């Protein structure tokens, strides 16, 4: 419900924009209180997050924690050293 | 020389105060930037009565704008004539009064009045010969009725000789917009009477009656109401600014208008109120003014003068005219309505003439009146005050501030004593 | 006030003198909160009389 | 600069926070991620270094699920991750759980977060607290937080928006207990209360808005409209700007009388609005009709004490004046002897905005009423009747005594609210 209202902003393309009459059902026939949208359900990155979290388990990951912790750094990420003494 | 200091407090005084500075900036011909773009010489000879000289041909208003909440200070800065006011002249608090007379007068106004007293003393020392002080505020707020009425107590002790007048806004009984309204007013009237030379009681109700009937505008907002108040503010001080056939000043009427320092409450009126549709069809003479200004429907306060006796009357004329039927019509209204005047003061009408007209209108006139009918409005507050006070309602807001209970009694005793001796001066 | 009702006299007298919202403003009260221009100084384009 | 801090506690508090913060972001124009693509906007949204604004609210709930829903919603990047606080276990419709054993674990964390928020803000206008009397969390945690907040900030105003249990319908059975025993906190550590029930707003939505089957969000949008109508005078400009302190003084006569009544107008749909012409007279006449209260009580059987009117939009003081005079010329509406003047009018200029997918039509003008009146005495009279009818047989008491509170306070609470209604009868007495 919270995803339907706040996340989706009540995005129901099948529902008409305005309301009209109905004759026998002495009401205004369209009604957003029923007929939800039943589109692709409430989803976000958590599926893939869990999939990676358990896929990255069964690997032959022999190595020292030193070598897996200290790789070769990019030359782009070096410090620019703006403030320095000489001219 | 003859300078005027305009004190400005509260949501009320800030709005009409900005409105007042808009009118007199037009007449003296200053743009909102600060340069003199008028044409006549007489526009700029005595500009220094409200305006202070600045380098580069600039002029700054000599006004002090205060409010215990900072929201209005952004608004007046955001007005049409918003940049003209000096940034140091803005002194503002963080917490509002809550329509609480006690909070603005003792709790939080106490820390701020020194800041207001600081700028005023420098304001006072800047002018060579200050003629007096001027304040616009609300008797029904928390700041003007509260801290503002505190400022009156301090400067009067500091500057005794100078004349101060209050263009205050009284509540109406027919319409009110505050439940605790009679508490602040009853706690305000007790202070003005002690130290104020003359008071111009302005009613918000009668102004709505004016624009509905006299001017017949379909949606006059608050800005139109402030204009008619702004019109009166310029109308009283015009003979000071310009030459006249017979001039006057704030003392020439204040001395002439009060027989006793207790009787100092006044009822201010404006003469030339005609609808926009039929302006070209209007005739402009002395008679139709006198028939207009003495009518009760024209009046800007909530008392019918037909129910009281006129003690003294002061009228200041604007417009180059001569005096003969100006003098004659004052006699015609005097002898005809002889019952509506008191008899122990002969020739109770005061007239004053200034030569210049306003912009766009060849003539103007401003009426200042002391009547018995102003005493009726005060009794209406007491009838409201006692009913709420007898049940001690809404009182813990005042009680929890360190105030005692007897100050409510003495203020009730004062204005009851005022209307007691005011009534005996009717008979 | 094309319809003749409830002060249509003044409404048609100042039908265009007051109605100038330049298509950004959506409320006459907000546009005229400061005060109505055409009041007590009709044709406000006359300078001070220099005659004393 | 004026700043208000929101104290949303409980599941109801979190949901009303969702609706109100959606409306605030919309009306200021804030993106849901937290970027700006007259108004003040500083009172609620606080700048950060990267040009991003962070709301000044604290969401606390003792069940993690509802807060996690917002943590995984659209507004996940808008609220500060420290601002939203959760507990593993709830109070589960128990004041004793909400007050004596479960709250004390996280009271200090909540107070530290509030202290940081108050240190960020410069001029704090006050604390707006949202909760419900029925829920264990919404009663207990609100009570303990309020009693500690009172000693932390003596002079700061503490306003309450509370969901009162309805006269007939109920979402639980043990709620009269919690609603009875939260009264001490809401009576001595409070400044004003805004009790609402769900039943009256159900009726109002069915009757005027024509939505035959309202859900909780249909109420939450209306509550958000109430709070925006309240704080518009802080947010924007107007002829008569009003403040929290302004209406506390104009609405509380006595220290034991701080329960005004909430009312909103106009509340209609687009099909109604297109053909019904909305004037200030009509909206102020609708706002006084007893069929338009947010709480189930007839003011015709009570007596008005004080009213705060909040107008907003293309509203004019003269038609306000005619409205008020017409209201006063009525024998049907009554006022007490000691309140000859009982209206406080506040005016704002910015017209209320509309949430897409909403229910209210786009209206140029709006009004809100806060009416302190004595007709709400019957509500606690019914509450007292039902509380005695259950307590006489000591029902459900073992849960409380086992959680660790003593039983004399039961009778103490009953005596307390009996004294409350006695004082309300005292005020309703006229000195004629
Ligand atoms: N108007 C409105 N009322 C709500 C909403 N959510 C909950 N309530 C009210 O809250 C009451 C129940 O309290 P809850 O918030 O569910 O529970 P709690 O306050 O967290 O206390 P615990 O159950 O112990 O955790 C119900 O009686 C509802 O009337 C809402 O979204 N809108
Ligand atoms: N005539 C007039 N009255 C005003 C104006 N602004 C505010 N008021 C009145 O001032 C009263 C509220 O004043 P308030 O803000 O509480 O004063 P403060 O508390 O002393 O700052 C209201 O009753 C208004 O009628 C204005 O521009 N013109
Ligand atoms: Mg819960």
């Amino acid at each position: 419900t919270y995803d339907d209202h706040y996340n989706r902003h009540n995005y129901n393309p099948g529902l008409p924009a305005l309301r009209t009459w109905n004759g026998q059902k002495l009401l205004w026939l369209p009604e957003k209180s029923d007929f939800p949208l039943v589109a692709p359900p409430t989803n976000y990155g958590l599926l893939e997050q869990l999939q990676q979290k358990w896929l990255a388990s069964k690997t032959s990951l022999k190595e020292s924690i030193y070598t897996t912790s200290y790789p070769r750094l990019p030359v782009c990420a070096m410090s620019r050293r703006e403030h320095a003494i000489p001219v | 020389m003859r300078e005027i200091v305009h004190l400005q407090a509260g949501q009320c005084g800030n709005q009409i105060g900005a409105k007042f500075w808009e009118v007199i900036s037009d007449e003296h011909g200053i743009d909102p930037t600060g340069t003199y773009h008028g044409d006549s010489d007489l526009q700029l000879e005595r500009i220094n009565v409200y305006y202070n000289e600045a380098t580069g041909g600039k002029y700054v208003p000599r006004a002090v704008l205060v409010d215990l909440e900072p929201g209005t200070m952004d608004s007046v800065r955001s007005g049409p004539f918003g940049q003209i006011f000096r940034p140091d002249n803005f002194v503002f608090g963080q917490s509002g009064a809550g329509n609480n007379w006690a909070k603005g007068h003792y709790t939080e106004g106490a820390e701020l009045v020194d800041s207001v007293l600081d700028v005023v003393r420098k304001e006072a020392e800047s002018c060579d010969c200050l003629q007096g002080f001027q304040l616009t505020h609300s008797l029904g707020g928390g700041t003007g009725s509260g801290m503002g009425t505190l400022l009156i107590s301090k400067i009067r002790e500091e500057y005794p000789d100078r004349i101060m007048n209050t263009f205050s806004v009284v509540p109406s009984p027919k319409v009110s917009d505050t439940v605790v309204e009679p508490y602040n007013a009853t706690l305000s009237v007790h202070q003005l009477v002690e130290n104020t030379d003359e008071t111009y009681c302005i009613d918000n109700e009668a102004l709505y009656d004016i624009c509905f009937r006299t001017l017949k505008l379909t949606t006059p907002t608050y800005g139109d109401l402030n204009h008619l108040v702004s019109a009166t503010m310029s109308g009283v001080t015009t003979c000071l600014r310009f030459p006249g056939q017979l001039n006057a000043d704030l003392r020439k009427l204040a001395v002439n208008m009060v027989p006793f320092p207790r009787l100092h409450f006044f009822m201010p009126g404006f003469a030339p109120l005609t609808s926009r549709g039929s302006q070209q069809y209007r005739a402009l003479t002395v008679p139709e003014l006198t028939q207009q200004m003495f009518d009760a429907k024209n009046m800007m306060a909530a008392c019918d003068p037909r129910h009281g006796r006129y003690l003294t009357v002061a009228a200041v004329f604007r417009g180059r005219m001569s005096m003969k039927e100006v003098d004659e019509q004052m006699l015609n209204v005097q002898n005809k309505n002889s019952s509506y005047f008191v008899e122990w003061i002969p020739n109770n009408v005061k007239t004053a003439v200034c030569d210049i007209p306003p912009r766009g209108l060849k003539m103007s006139a401003t009426f200042i009146g002391n009547s018995t009918a102003i005493q009726e409005l005060f009794k209406r507050i007491s009838e409201q005050f006692t009913a709420m006070f007898r049940r001690k309602a809404f009182l813990h807001w005042y009680t929890g501030e360190g105030m005692d209970e007897m100050e409510f009694t003495e203020a009730e005793s004062n204005m009851n004593d005022l209307v007691s001796e005011y009534q005996q001066y009717q008979d | 006030g094309q319809c003749l009702l409830y002060n249509w006299e003044e409404e048609r007298a100042t039908n265009q003198l007051d109605q100038i919202p330049p298509l950004q403003d959506g409320s006459e009260s907000y546009f005229f909160r400061h005060g109505h221009q055409g009041l007590l100084t009709t044709q406000p384009q006359s300078p001070m009389s220099s005659s004393t | 600069m004026r700043e208000c801090i929101s104290i949303h506690v409980g599941q109801a508090g979190v949901q009303i926070g969702n609706a109100c913060w959606e409306l605030y972001c919309l009306e200021h124009g804030i993106q849901p991620d937290g970027q700006m693509p007259d108004d003040s906007f500083n009172t609620f949204f606080s700048e950060t270094g990267a040009g991003k604004h962070v709301p000044r609210a604290v969401f606390v709930d003792l069940e993690p699920t509802v807060v996690d829903e917002v943590r995984t919603g659209t507004y996940r990047q808008l609220f500060h991750p420290e601002q939203l606080i959760t507990g593993k276990e709830d109070a589960a419709n128990n004041y004793a759980r909400g007050h004596y054993t479960i709250g004390k674990e996280i009271v200090d964390l909540v107070l530290d977060r509030i202290r940081k928020l108050a240190d960020l803000c410069t001029g704090l206008q006050g604390f707006l607290i949202f909760h419900s009397f029925g829920g264990g969390t919404g009663s207990g945690f609100a009570s303990l937080l309020m009693e500690r907040l009172s000693v932390d900030y003596g002079k700061k105003s503490k306003l309450e928006f509370a969901i009162y249990p309805a006269p007939q319908v109920s979402t639980a059975v043990v709620e009269p207990y919690n609603s009875i025993l939260t009264t001490h906190t809401t009576l001595e550590h409070s400044d004003c209360a805004f009790m609402v029930d769900n039943e009256a707003i159900y009726d109002i939505c069915r009757r005027n808005l024509d939505i035959e089957r309202p859900t909780y969000t249909n109420l939450n949008r209306l509550i958000g409209q109430i709070v925006s109508s309240i704080t518009a005078s802080l947010r924007f400009d107007g002829a008569l700007n009003v403040d929290l302190t302004e209406f506390q003084t104009n609405l509380v006569p006595y220290p034991r009388i701080h329960f005004p009544l909430a009312t909103y107008a106009p509340v209609i749909s687009a099909e109604k609005a297109y053909h019904e012409q909305l004037s200030v007279a009509e909206i102020t006449n609708a706002c006084f009709e007893p069929a338009n209260q947010m709480v189930k009580c007839d003011p015709r059987h009570g007596k008005y004490m004080a009213c705060c009117m909040l107008y907003r939009g293309d509203v004019v003081p003269k038609d306000v004046n005619a409205a008020i005079a017409t209201i006063k010329t009525k024998r049907t509406i009554q006022f007490v002897d000691w309140c000859p003047t009982g209206f406080k009018v506040g005016i704002n200029y910015q017209p209320p905005t509309v949430v897409p997918g909403g229910d209210l039509a786009k209206v140029q003008r709006a009004v809100c009423m806060l009416s302190n009146t004595t007709a709400i005495a019957e509500a606690w009279a019914r509450l007292d009747h039902k509380f005695d009818l259950m307590y006489a047989k000591r029902a459900f008491v073992h849960w409380y005594v086992g959680e660790g509170m003593e039983e004399g306070e039961f009778s103490e609470a009953r005596e307390d609210l009996a004294a409350l209604e006695k004082d309300y009868e005292e005020v309703g007495v006229d000195s004629v």
